[PDB]
Protein backbone atom coordinates (compact mmCIF):
# COMPACT_ATOMS: atom_id res chain seq x y z
CA UNK A 1 0.00 0.00 0.00
CA UNK A 2 0.81 3.98 -0.15
CA UNK A 3 1.93 5.46 3.20
CA UNK A 4 1.06 9.40 3.31
CA UNK A 5 3.79 11.42 5.54
CA UNK A 6 2.15 14.72 6.16
CA UNK A 7 3.51 17.33 8.18
CA UNK A 8 3.60 19.42 10.38
CA UNK A 9 1.30 18.18 12.71
CA UNK A 10 0.40 21.37 13.60
CA UNK A 11 1.32 25.52 13.45
CA UNK A 12 0.84 28.48 14.59
CA UNK A 13 0.33 31.58 11.85
CA UNK A 14 0.16 35.28 12.11
CA UNK A 15 -3.16 36.69 9.57
CA UNK A 16 -1.78 37.72 6.56
CA UNK A 17 0.89 35.04 6.89
CA UNK A 18 2.19 32.52 4.01
CA UNK A 19 1.89 28.38 5.41
CA UNK A 20 2.72 25.44 3.66
CA UNK A 21 1.37 22.41 4.58
CA UNK A 22 3.17 19.08 2.97
CA UNK A 23 2.73 15.43 1.50
CA UNK A 24 4.95 12.61 0.92
CA UNK A 25 3.95 9.08 -0.84
CA UNK A 26 6.17 6.22 -0.28
CA UNK A 27 5.91 5.80 -3.81
CA UNK A 28 5.52 8.14 -7.02
CA UNK A 29 1.89 8.90 -7.08
CA UNK A 30 1.76 11.07 -10.48
CA UNK A 31 -0.07 13.91 -9.07
CA UNK A 32 -2.68 11.58 -7.89
CA UNK A 33 -3.25 13.72 -4.85
CA UNK A 34 -5.89 16.23 -3.31
CA UNK A 35 -6.43 18.81 -0.54
CA UNK A 36 -9.52 19.08 2.00
CA UNK A 37 -10.24 21.67 4.87
CA UNK A 38 -11.77 20.38 7.53
CA UNK A 39 -13.42 23.01 10.17
CA UNK A 40 -13.92 21.76 13.21
CA UNK A 41 -17.61 20.14 14.02
CA UNK A 42 -17.36 20.09 9.77
CA UNK A 43 -17.51 17.50 6.97
CA UNK A 44 -13.88 18.28 5.12
CA UNK A 45 -14.74 20.06 1.87
CA UNK A 46 -12.69 19.70 -1.14
CA UNK A 47 -9.43 22.67 -1.60
CA UNK A 48 -7.50 20.97 -4.66
CA UNK A 49 -7.95 18.04 -7.12
CA UNK A 50 -4.43 16.50 -9.52
CA UNK A 51 -2.08 18.43 -7.58
CA UNK A 52 -2.77 21.81 -8.20
CA UNK A 53 -6.31 22.73 -9.71
CA UNK A 54 -8.51 24.48 -7.62
CA UNK A 55 -12.34 23.84 -6.59
CA UNK A 56 -14.88 25.82 -7.42
CA UNK A 57 -15.74 28.98 -5.11
CA UNK A 58 -12.24 28.40 -3.30
CA UNK A 59 -10.22 31.18 -2.92
CA UNK A 60 -7.06 31.59 -4.62
CA UNK A 61 -4.91 32.13 -1.53
CA UNK A 62 -4.98 28.09 -1.75
CA UNK A 63 -2.06 26.93 -3.90
CA UNK A 64 -1.09 23.00 -4.60
CA UNK A 65 2.24 22.05 -6.07
CA UNK A 66 4.31 19.10 -6.41
CA UNK A 67 5.05 15.87 -8.65
CA UNK A 68 6.49 12.41 -7.79
CA UNK A 69 6.36 11.96 -3.98
CA UNK A 70 6.40 15.77 -2.79
CA UNK A 71 3.36 17.70 -2.56
CA UNK A 72 2.84 20.96 -0.99
CA UNK A 73 -0.40 22.94 -0.07
CA UNK A 74 0.08 26.82 0.33
CA UNK A 75 -2.44 29.27 2.13
CA UNK A 76 -0.35 32.69 0.90
CA UNK A 77 -2.39 34.85 2.88
CA UNK A 78 -3.89 32.86 6.17
CA UNK A 79 -7.27 34.00 7.55
CA UNK A 80 -8.94 33.64 10.22
CA UNK A 81 -11.41 31.45 9.00
CA UNK A 82 -8.99 29.33 7.43
CA UNK A 83 -8.47 27.48 11.13
CA UNK A 84 -9.30 24.17 10.53
CA UNK A 85 -7.39 20.75 10.01
CA UNK A 86 -5.87 20.15 6.21
CA UNK A 87 -5.87 16.60 4.68
CA UNK A 88 -4.32 14.92 2.03
CA UNK A 89 -5.21 11.89 -0.12
CA UNK A 90 -3.86 9.76 -2.47
CA UNK A 91 -5.81 9.23 -5.20
CA UNK A 92 -3.32 6.98 -7.30
CA UNK A 93 -3.89 2.97 -6.20
CA UNK A 94 -6.64 1.59 -3.75
CA UNK A 95 -6.59 1.53 -1.09
CA UNK A 96 -6.45 5.20 -1.13
CA UNK A 97 -5.01 7.01 1.69
CA UNK A 98 -5.42 9.90 3.84
CA UNK A 99 -2.41 11.76 5.73
CA UNK A 100 -2.18 12.30 9.37
CA UNK A 101 -3.78 15.96 9.18
CA UNK A 102 -2.05 19.19 9.76
CA UNK A 103 -3.97 21.60 12.35
CA UNK A 104 -3.63 25.30 11.56
CA UNK A 105 -3.94 27.90 14.19
CA UNK A 106 -4.13 31.60 14.11
CA UNK A 107 -1.40 33.98 16.84
CA UNK A 108 -2.94 36.86 17.49
CA UNK A 109 -3.22 39.92 19.93
CA UNK A 110 -3.77 38.79 23.11
CA UNK A 111 -7.37 39.91 24.18
CA UNK A 112 -8.50 39.31 27.89
CA UNK A 113 -11.75 37.35 29.11
CA UNK A 114 -14.92 38.69 29.55
CA UNK A 115 -16.48 37.03 32.30
CA UNK A 116 -20.39 36.00 33.43
CA UNK A 117 -21.99 34.01 36.05
CA UNK A 118 -25.42 32.15 35.79
CA UNK A 119 -27.11 30.57 39.03
CA UNK A 120 -28.80 27.78 38.78
CA UNK A 121 -32.38 28.12 37.38
CA UNK A 122 -35.58 27.42 39.47
CA UNK A 123 -36.11 24.37 36.60
CA UNK A 124 -33.11 22.88 38.07
CA UNK A 125 -32.91 23.08 41.64
CA UNK A 126 -36.65 21.24 41.54
CA UNK A 127 -34.60 18.33 40.41
CA UNK A 128 -32.68 18.25 43.36
CA UNK A 129 -29.48 19.28 41.38
CA UNK A 130 -27.48 22.79 41.44
CA UNK A 131 -25.52 24.15 38.29
CA UNK A 132 -23.58 26.99 38.60
CA UNK A 133 -21.80 28.25 35.19
CA UNK A 134 -19.19 30.67 34.88
CA UNK A 135 -18.40 32.14 30.96
CA UNK A 136 -15.08 33.10 29.99
CA UNK A 137 -16.31 34.72 26.66
CA UNK A 138 -13.81 35.70 23.85
CA UNK A 139 -10.20 35.64 24.98
CA UNK A 140 -6.90 34.84 23.33
CA UNK A 141 -4.79 32.90 24.03
CA UNK A 142 -6.24 29.39 25.05
CA UNK A 143 -4.50 29.29 28.78
CA UNK A 144 -7.38 30.81 31.22
CA UNK A 145 -7.35 29.31 34.62
CA UNK A 146 -11.14 29.67 36.66
CA UNK A 147 -11.16 29.07 40.41
CA UNK A 148 -14.67 28.13 42.00
CA UNK A 149 -15.27 29.07 45.72
CA UNK A 150 -17.91 28.68 47.35
CA UNK A 151 -18.55 30.67 50.93
CA UNK A 152 -14.84 31.71 49.66
CA UNK A 153 -13.54 27.68 49.96
CA UNK A 154 -11.72 26.64 47.10
CA UNK A 155 -13.77 24.14 45.40
CA UNK A 156 -12.04 20.98 44.12
CA UNK A 157 -13.38 17.88 41.95
CA UNK A 158 -16.88 19.55 41.13
CA UNK A 159 -16.61 20.80 38.11
CA UNK A 160 -15.99 20.57 34.76
CA UNK A 161 -14.91 22.91 31.78
CA UNK A 162 -15.01 23.27 27.84
CA UNK A 163 -13.34 25.69 25.52
CA UNK A 164 -14.63 26.48 22.02
CA UNK A 165 -12.45 26.04 18.74
CA UNK A 166 -10.78 29.22 18.02
CA UNK A 167 -13.41 31.54 16.31
CA UNK A 168 -13.90 31.88 12.86
CA UNK A 169 -13.87 35.64 12.51
CA UNK A 170 -11.50 37.02 15.23
CA UNK A 171 -9.67 33.93 16.75
CA UNK A 172 -10.74 34.10 20.23
CA UNK A 173 -11.62 31.08 22.47
CA UNK A 174 -14.33 31.08 24.80
CA UNK A 175 -14.96 28.47 27.76
CA UNK A 176 -17.74 27.41 29.84
CA UNK A 177 -17.21 26.09 33.15
CA UNK A 178 -19.92 24.28 35.06
CA UNK A 179 -20.09 23.53 39.19
CA UNK A 180 -22.59 21.18 40.21
CA UNK A 181 -23.40 20.46 43.77
CA UNK A 182 -26.41 19.18 45.40
CA UNK A 183 -30.16 21.27 45.49
CA UNK A 184 -29.02 20.34 49.61
CA UNK A 185 -25.47 21.37 49.48
CA UNK A 186 -26.42 24.44 47.09
CA UNK A 187 -28.96 25.53 49.76
CA UNK A 188 -26.39 25.58 52.92
CA UNK A 189 -24.01 28.29 51.17
CA UNK A 190 -24.81 31.87 50.57
CA UNK A 191 -21.73 33.02 47.90
CA UNK A 192 -21.04 31.56 45.07
CA UNK A 193 -18.01 33.10 42.80
CA UNK A 194 -15.89 32.26 39.91
CA UNK A 195 -12.46 33.80 40.35
CA UNK A 196 -10.63 34.04 36.62
CA UNK A 197 -6.89 34.42 36.11
CA UNK A 198 -5.30 35.25 32.46
CA UNK A 199 -2.47 36.96 30.47
CA UNK A 200 -4.71 39.82 29.66
CA UNK A 201 -6.21 40.68 33.11
CA UNK A 202 -3.69 42.92 35.17
CA UNK A 203 -5.46 41.21 38.57
CA UNK A 204 -7.90 38.20 38.99
CA UNK A 205 -11.85 38.61 37.79
CA UNK A 206 -14.45 37.57 40.63
CA UNK A 207 -17.73 37.21 39.74
CA UNK A 208 -20.31 36.05 42.21
CA UNK A 209 -23.99 35.76 43.42
CA UNK A 210 -25.41 35.54 46.59
CA UNK A 211 -28.07 32.87 46.99
CA UNK A 212 -31.65 34.99 46.47
CA UNK A 213 -30.43 37.99 47.63
CA UNK B 1 -25.99 21.04 -6.04
CA UNK B 2 -24.96 17.40 -5.40
CA UNK B 3 -26.22 16.51 -1.51
CA UNK B 4 -25.40 13.58 0.16
CA UNK B 5 -28.06 12.94 3.44
CA UNK B 6 -26.63 10.04 5.96
CA UNK B 7 -28.73 8.16 7.57
CA UNK B 8 -28.58 5.43 10.77
CA UNK B 9 -27.64 4.67 14.49
CA UNK B 10 -25.84 6.68 16.60
CA UNK B 11 -25.99 4.01 19.01
CA UNK B 12 -24.43 0.51 18.15
CA UNK B 13 -24.41 -2.58 20.98
CA UNK B 14 -20.91 -4.24 20.45
CA UNK B 15 -20.60 -7.39 18.38
CA UNK B 16 -23.40 -6.56 16.19
CA UNK B 17 -23.68 -5.00 12.61
CA UNK B 18 -23.56 -1.57 11.66
CA UNK B 19 -25.62 0.31 9.42
CA UNK B 20 -25.66 3.39 7.73
CA UNK B 21 -27.23 4.80 4.33
CA UNK B 22 -26.33 7.77 2.05
CA UNK B 23 -29.45 9.60 0.72
CA UNK B 24 -28.17 11.23 -2.89
CA UNK B 25 -29.80 14.23 -4.26
CA UNK B 26 -28.56 15.98 -7.67
CA UNK B 27 -26.98 13.32 -8.84
CA UNK B 28 -27.38 9.61 -9.92
CA UNK B 29 -25.43 6.96 -8.14
CA UNK B 30 -25.27 5.17 -11.40
CA UNK B 31 -21.94 7.62 -12.49
CA UNK B 32 -18.78 8.12 -10.56
CA UNK B 33 -17.79 6.33 -7.52
CA UNK B 34 -19.13 6.89 -3.91
CA UNK B 35 -17.48 5.89 -0.97
CA UNK B 36 -16.96 6.17 2.89
CA UNK B 37 -14.65 7.24 5.18
CA UNK B 38 -14.37 7.40 9.00
CA UNK B 39 -12.95 9.49 11.56
CA UNK B 40 -12.47 8.23 15.06
CA UNK B 41 -12.75 10.26 18.52
CA UNK B 42 -9.34 12.69 18.01
CA UNK B 43 -8.14 11.25 15.24
CA UNK B 44 -7.33 11.84 11.12
CA UNK B 45 -9.64 10.63 8.29
CA UNK B 46 -9.55 6.94 7.46
CA UNK B 47 -10.84 5.68 4.02
CA UNK B 48 -13.15 2.81 4.45
CA UNK B 49 -14.07 1.45 0.73
CA UNK B 50 -15.73 2.47 -2.41
CA UNK B 51 -18.49 1.26 -5.17
CA UNK B 52 -19.17 1.83 -8.97
CA UNK B 53 -22.63 1.19 -9.99
CA UNK B 54 -22.91 0.14 -13.31
CA UNK B 55 -20.40 -3.10 -12.76
CA UNK B 56 -21.45 -3.22 -8.95
CA UNK B 57 -17.70 -2.92 -8.20
CA UNK B 58 -16.36 -2.22 -4.73
CA UNK B 59 -12.83 -1.96 -3.36
CA UNK B 60 -11.81 -1.39 0.37
CA UNK B 61 -9.56 -0.71 3.32
CA UNK B 62 -7.51 -4.10 4.06
CA UNK B 63 -7.97 -3.06 7.87
CA UNK B 64 -11.79 -3.22 7.37
CA UNK B 65 -12.44 -5.65 4.28
CA UNK B 66 -13.28 -8.38 6.01
CA UNK B 67 -15.68 -6.80 8.08
CA UNK B 68 -17.22 -3.98 5.79
CA UNK B 69 -19.47 -4.10 3.00
CA UNK B 70 -20.85 -1.14 0.69
CA UNK B 71 -23.99 -1.96 -1.08
CA UNK B 72 -26.06 0.33 -3.65
CA UNK B 73 -29.92 1.11 -4.19
CA UNK B 74 -30.36 2.17 -7.77
CA UNK B 75 -34.37 2.42 -7.15
CA UNK B 76 -33.54 4.87 -4.22
CA UNK B 77 -30.30 6.73 -5.23
CA UNK B 78 -29.18 5.26 -2.59
CA UNK B 79 -25.74 3.56 -1.22
CA UNK B 80 -25.09 1.99 2.17
CA UNK B 81 -22.23 0.83 4.79
CA UNK B 82 -22.39 -2.35 6.66
CA UNK B 83 -20.17 -2.98 9.37
CA UNK B 84 -20.08 -6.31 10.95
CA UNK B 85 -19.04 -7.34 14.72
CA UNK B 86 -18.19 -3.66 15.87
CA UNK B 87 -16.55 -3.00 19.34
CA UNK B 88 -15.59 0.58 20.47
CA UNK B 89 -12.97 0.99 18.21
CA UNK B 90 -15.40 1.31 15.48
CA UNK B 91 -17.16 4.82 17.63
CA UNK B 92 -16.90 7.37 15.21
CA UNK B 93 -17.66 9.98 12.79
CA UNK B 94 -18.83 8.55 9.17
CA UNK B 95 -18.64 10.31 5.87
CA UNK B 96 -20.05 9.13 2.50
CA UNK B 97 -18.64 10.88 -0.96
CA UNK B 98 -18.64 11.23 -4.02
CA UNK B 99 -15.62 9.78 -6.06
CA UNK B 100 -15.40 12.18 -9.06
CA UNK B 101 -12.97 10.91 -12.22
CA UNK B 102 -11.66 13.09 -14.94
CA UNK B 103 -9.26 11.15 -17.22
CA UNK B 104 -6.12 10.49 -15.22
CA UNK B 105 -7.48 12.02 -12.37
CA UNK B 106 -9.88 10.88 -9.64
CA UNK B 107 -10.86 12.74 -5.59
CA UNK B 108 -14.10 13.40 -3.92
CA UNK B 109 -15.55 16.31 -4.56
CA UNK B 110 -18.81 16.27 -2.13
CA UNK B 111 -18.88 14.68 1.34
CA UNK B 112 -22.36 14.18 3.97
CA UNK B 113 -22.23 16.19 6.91
CA UNK B 114 -20.58 12.78 8.71
CA UNK B 115 -22.57 10.91 11.63
CA UNK B 116 -21.56 9.97 14.86
CA UNK B 117 -22.17 6.27 15.76
CA UNK B 118 -21.01 5.13 19.18
CA UNK B 119 -20.36 1.21 20.42
CA UNK B 120 -21.89 0.77 23.70
CA UNK B 121 -24.04 -1.22 25.74
CA UNK B 122 -26.10 1.72 27.56
CA UNK B 123 -29.46 3.29 27.27
CA UNK B 124 -30.05 5.83 25.13
CA UNK B 125 -31.16 9.16 27.37
CA UNK B 126 -32.76 12.24 26.34
CA UNK B 127 -31.14 16.02 27.74
CA UNK B 128 -32.89 18.06 29.87
CA UNK B 129 -32.47 21.42 29.14
CA UNK B 130 -32.41 24.69 32.09
CA UNK B 131 -32.25 28.24 30.86
CA UNK B 132 -29.03 30.16 31.82
CA UNK B 133 -31.15 33.41 32.25
CA UNK B 134 -29.71 37.05 31.99
CA UNK B 135 -28.73 39.64 34.37
CA UNK B 136 -27.01 41.85 36.16
CA UNK B 137 -24.32 39.38 36.72
CA UNK B 138 -24.37 38.66 33.35
CA UNK B 139 -24.54 41.97 31.74
CA UNK B 140 -21.70 43.95 30.85
CA UNK B 141 -21.72 47.45 29.51
CA UNK B 142 -24.25 47.46 27.31
CA UNK B 143 -24.09 43.17 26.64
CA UNK B 144 -26.25 40.88 28.46
CA UNK B 145 -24.97 37.16 28.46
CA UNK B 146 -28.04 34.15 28.07
CA UNK B 147 -27.95 31.12 27.29
CA UNK B 148 -28.95 26.96 27.35
CA UNK B 149 -27.58 24.42 29.99
CA UNK B 150 -28.11 20.99 27.93
CA UNK B 151 -27.61 18.15 30.42
CA UNK B 152 -27.36 14.82 31.32
CA UNK B 153 -27.88 12.90 28.07
CA UNK B 154 -26.33 9.92 25.50
CA UNK B 155 -25.28 9.16 23.43
CA UNK B 156 -23.71 12.20 21.27
CA UNK B 157 -24.56 14.67 19.66
CA UNK B 158 -26.69 17.06 20.60
CA UNK B 159 -27.65 20.34 18.20
CA UNK B 160 -28.46 23.63 19.52
CA UNK B 161 -29.78 26.50 17.06
CA UNK B 162 -31.05 29.97 18.46
CA UNK B 163 -34.20 31.70 16.99
CA UNK B 164 -34.48 28.52 14.93
CA UNK B 165 -31.03 29.33 12.99
CA UNK B 166 -31.94 33.70 12.39
CA UNK B 167 -29.50 34.11 14.99
CA UNK B 168 -26.00 32.72 15.10
CA UNK B 169 -24.27 36.02 15.25
CA UNK B 170 -22.58 35.86 19.09
CA UNK B 171 -23.18 32.39 19.84
CA UNK B 172 -20.89 30.00 21.21
CA UNK B 173 -21.92 25.89 21.82
CA UNK B 174 -19.34 24.61 23.35
CA UNK B 175 -17.92 21.10 23.17
CA UNK B 176 -19.80 17.96 24.95
CA UNK B 177 -18.59 16.77 28.27
CA UNK B 178 -18.66 13.56 29.75
CA UNK B 179 -20.11 13.43 33.27
CA UNK B 180 -18.82 10.97 35.90
CA UNK B 181 -22.47 9.42 35.75
CA UNK B 182 -21.35 8.85 32.24
CA UNK B 183 -24.15 11.38 30.79
CA UNK B 184 -22.80 13.99 28.58
CA UNK B 185 -23.51 17.38 29.24
CA UNK B 186 -23.26 20.95 26.86
CA UNK B 187 -24.08 24.25 27.16
CA UNK B 188 -24.64 27.28 24.63
CA UNK B 189 -24.56 30.95 25.13
CA UNK B 190 -25.23 34.11 22.90
CA UNK B 191 -24.39 37.53 23.94
CA UNK B 192 -26.51 40.82 23.04
CA UNK B 193 -27.34 43.98 23.48
CA UNK B 194 -28.88 44.70 26.81
CA UNK B 195 -31.61 46.54 25.46
CA UNK B 196 -32.85 44.24 22.83
CA UNK B 197 -34.17 41.96 26.25
CA UNK B 198 -37.48 43.30 26.41
CA UNK B 199 -38.26 43.35 22.86
CA UNK B 200 -36.43 40.57 21.62
CA UNK B 201 -37.44 36.79 21.71
CA UNK B 202 -34.48 34.36 22.66
CA UNK B 203 -35.56 30.45 22.48
CA UNK B 204 -32.42 28.00 21.98
CA UNK B 205 -33.36 24.73 19.99
CA UNK B 206 -32.40 21.39 20.87
CA UNK B 207 -32.36 18.43 19.05
CA UNK B 208 -31.32 14.95 20.67
CA UNK B 209 -31.76 12.55 17.68
CA UNK B 210 -30.85 9.40 19.27
CA UNK B 211 -33.83 10.04 21.47
CA UNK B 212 -36.32 12.05 19.36
CA UNK B 213 -35.48 14.55 21.43
CA UNK B 214 -36.82 18.00 20.74
CA UNK B 215 -36.71 20.64 22.74
CA UNK B 216 -37.66 24.70 22.62
CA UNK B 217 -36.58 26.42 25.20
CA UNK B 218 -37.49 30.44 25.84
CA UNK B 219 -34.87 32.41 27.81
CA UNK B 220 -36.11 35.70 29.53
CA UNK B 221 -34.38 38.02 32.08
CA UNK B 222 -34.45 37.14 36.16
PR1 LIG C 1 1.46 24.94 17.02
Amino acid sequence: DIQMTQSPSSLSASVGDSVTVTCRASQGIDKELSWYQQKPGKAPTLLIYAASSLQTGVSSRFSGSGSGTDYTLTISSLQPEDVATYYCLQDYATPYSFGQGTKVEIKRTVAAPSVFIFPPSDEQLKSGTASVVCLLNNFYPREAKVQWKVDNALQSGNSQESVTEQDSKDSTYSLSSTLTLSKADYEKHKVYACEVTHQGLSSPVTKSFNRGE
Amino acid sequence: QVQLQESGPGLVKPSETLSLTCAVSGASISSNYWSWIRQPPGKGLEWIGRIYDPTDSTDYNPSLESRATISKDTSKNHFSLTLSSVTAADTAVYFCARGLWSGYFFWFDVWGPGVLVTVSSASTKGPSVFPLAPSSKSTSGGTAALGCLVKDYFPEPVTVSWNSGALTSGVHTFPAVLQSSGLYSLSSVVTVPSSSLGTQTYICNVNHKPSNTKVDKRVEPK
